[PDB]
C-alpha cells in the first residue's frame, strides 16, 4: 500500500518534459506498409491510412522504452507485439501520441483521429 | 539502373559457387556509399524487408503455429527494428523468440538477454535469423581466419534444434564468418549468399539454407566457399537500391499451411526428402515451446 500510494506517475511527467521543451523519444521503428490500410489505432500488422505512419508498438510504449512497470493490475502492455498507427502530423513524437489519446472500443479508430461514432 | 536494381537484392550467381579462388581482400567500389531511403525509415528496417521480400520467392516451409527464432535482434537504440519487420511479415500467431547480449525492448512473444551461448531449447525451429555480428571483427590485425564466438552456437543450433524443412538466414561479412557455416549449407536443398539492395555497399550477405535434410546433399569446402563469395563481391559491383520497399503489396509470407508430422530418422526416405526440398514438409513434435537463458550465480 505504502510502495503502491508513492507509485512515478510516469504519464504526466512525459508531458511536463515536452511542455519543458524536452526532445521527444526518438527510435521508434516506423515500418513500411502500402498505406491502403483500415486505419484502425492498434493492429497485429500494419494498418496506416494513406494519412498516417505505422510503427513497431513496443518502441512507442513509454512503460516499455522506459523499462518501468505498465499501469495496470497484470502489467499488460496494449502495444507490445502489435503495430500502431500514428497521423503523420503527429508521427515525430508516437509516444507523446498513445500516452495522451486513447483507443475507440467499438471502432478500434483513435479518437479524435478516425473515430466517427459521434457522428 | 541495372535490372537487379528492382530486385530487393542480389543472390550469388550458381557459376561462382563452383569456383576454387583463393580468399582475397574484399574492396568494394562504393564501400561505404549509403542508400536512399524513404523518408524516416531505419536502414535495418529496409534491410529485414529486402530480405523477407527475397525469403518469399524461396520454397519456405510455412506450417501453422510457426516458430522462429531471431539472434542478434538488439540494437544500440535499445530496440529491435528487425523483429518488428520479421512480426510484420510472418503470419499472426507465430511464435517469435529474439535473443541479444544486450537489453532491448522488442515485439517478440519472449526476448532472452545474454551471450547466445546461455540460450536453450529441446524444441525445434521451422526458421531461425542471426544478425549476430562482433564489434571486434572491426579490429583487422591477423588473417582472415574463420571465426568462431557465436557462429559454433549457431551452427550446434542448426544441427540440433533445426526441423528438417526449415530454413536460416545467417548474416556473414568479409570477416564475420565461419567455414562450418558455408559447409552446413550443403546439409540444405539449397543455398546462396544474398546481399540486400540498401546495403550493396557492404561485405554484408545473408547465409539462406533453404529446407533442412538433417544431411549432407552436396561437400561444401567453407574457406574456398567464402573465397568465391569475396570473388563475387570484388567482381560484381551492385548499385545501391531501395526501389523494392515502394511496393510492400505482396509483403506478407503466404500461409502455405505446410504439414507437420514425426518421424525417426530411419523413416526419413527420398519420397521425405524431395517432399522437404519443395517446402512441403516440417519434422518435428508440435510441443509446448520451452525456452531459458543460463544464469551463472557469482558473489
Ligand atoms: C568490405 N570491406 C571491409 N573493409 C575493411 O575491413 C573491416 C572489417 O570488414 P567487415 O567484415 O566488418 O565488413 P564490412 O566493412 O563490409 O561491414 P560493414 O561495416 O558494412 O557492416 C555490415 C553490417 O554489420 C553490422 N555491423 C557493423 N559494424 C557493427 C558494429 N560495430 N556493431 C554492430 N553491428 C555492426 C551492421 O548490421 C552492418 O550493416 C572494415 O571495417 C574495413 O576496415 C573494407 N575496406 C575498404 N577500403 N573497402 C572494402 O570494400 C572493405
Ligand atoms: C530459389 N531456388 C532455386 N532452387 C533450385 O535451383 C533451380 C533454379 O534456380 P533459380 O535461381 O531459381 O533459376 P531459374 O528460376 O532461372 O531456373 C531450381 O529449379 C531448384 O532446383 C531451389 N530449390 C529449392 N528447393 N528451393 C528454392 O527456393 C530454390
Ligand atoms: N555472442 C553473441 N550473443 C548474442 N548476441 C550477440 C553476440 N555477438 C554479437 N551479438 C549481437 O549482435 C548484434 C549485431 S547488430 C544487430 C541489429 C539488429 N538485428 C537490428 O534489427 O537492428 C548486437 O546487438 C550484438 O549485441
Ligand atoms: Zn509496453
Ligand atoms: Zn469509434
Amino acid at each position: 500500500s505504502t510502495v503502491l500510494s508513492f507509485c512515478v506517475d510516469a504519464a504526466k511527467a512525459y508531458k511536463d518534459y515536452l511542455a519543458s521543451g524536452g526532445q521527444p523519444i526518438t527510435n521508434c521503428v516506423k515500418m513500411l506498409c502500402t498505406h491502403t490500410g483500415t486505419g484502425q489505432a492498434i493492429t497485429v500488422t500494419p494498418e496506416a491510412n494513406m494519412d498516417q505512419e505505422s510503427f513497431g508498438g513496443a518502441s512507442c510504449c513509454l512503460y516499455c522504452r522506459c523499462h518501468i512497470d505498465h499501469p495496470n493490475p497484470k502489467g499488460f502492455c496494449d502495444l507490445k507485439g502489435k503495430y500502431v498507427q500514428i497521423p503523420t502530423t503527429c508521427a515525430n513524437d508516437p509516444v507523446g501520441f498513445t500516452l495522451k489519446n486513447t483507443v475507440c472500443t467499438v471502432c478500434g479508430m483513435w479518437k479524435g483521429y478516425g473515430c466517427s461514432c459521434d457522428q | 539502373a541495372s535490372s537487379q536494381a528492382w530486385q530487393p537484392g542480389v543472390a550469388m550467381p550458381n557459376l561462382y559457387k563452383m569456383q576454387r579462388m583463393l580468399l582475397e581482400k574484399c574492396d568494394l567500389q562504393n564501400y561505404g556509399d549509403s542508400a536512399t531511403l524513404p523518408k524516416g525509415i531505419m536502414m535495418n528496417v529496409a534491410k529485414y524487408t529486402q530480405l523477407c521480400q527475397y525469403l518469399n520467392t524461396l520454397t519456405l516451409a510455412v506450417p501453422y503455429n510457426m516458430r522462429v527464432i531471431h539472434f542478434g535482434a538488439g540494437s544500440d537504440k535499445g530496440v529491435a527494428p528487425g523483429t518488428a519487420v520479421l512480426r510484420q511479415w510472418l503470419p499472426t500467431g507465430t511464435l517469435l523468440v529474439d535473443s541479444d547480449l544486450n537489453d532491448f525492448v522488442s515485439d517478440a512473444d519472449s526476448t532472452l538477454i545474454g551471450d547466445c551461448a546461455t540460450v536453450h531449447t529441446a524444441n525445434k525451429w521451422d526458421l531461425i535469423i542471426s544478425d549476430m555480428y562482433d564489434p571486434k571483427t572491426k579490429n583487422v590485425t591477423k588473417e582472415n581466419d574463420s571465426k568462431e564466438g557465436f557462429f559454433t552456437y549457431i551452427c550446434g543450433f542448426i544441427q540440433q534444434k533445426l526441423a528438417l524443412g526449415g530454413s536460416v538466414a545467417i548474416k556473414i561479412t568479409e570477416h564475420s564468418w565461419n567455414a562450418d557455416l558455408y559447409k552446413l549449407m550443403g546439409h540444405f536443398a539449397w543455398w546462396t549468399a544474398f546481399v540486400t539492395n540498401v546495403n550493396a555497399s557492404s561485405s554484408e550477405a545473408f547465409l539462406i539454407g533453404c529446407n533442412y535434410l538433417g544431411k549432407p546433399r552436396e561437400q561444401i569446402d567453407g574457406y574456398v566457399m567464402h573465397a568465391n563469395y569475396i570473388f563475387w563481391r570484388n567482381t560484381n559491383p551492385i548499385q545501391l537500391s531501395s526501389y523494392s520497399l515502394f511496393d510492400m503489396s505482396k509483403f506478407p509470407l503466404k500461409l502455405r499451411g505446410t504439414a507437420v508430422m514425426s518421424l525417426k530418422e530411419g523413416q526419413i526416405n527420398d519420397m521425405i526428402l524431395s517432399l522437404l526440398s519443395k517446402g512441403r514438409l516440417i519434422i518435428r513434435e508440435n510441443n509446448r515451446v520451452v525456452i531459458s537463458s543460463d544464469v551463472l550465480v557469482n558473489n
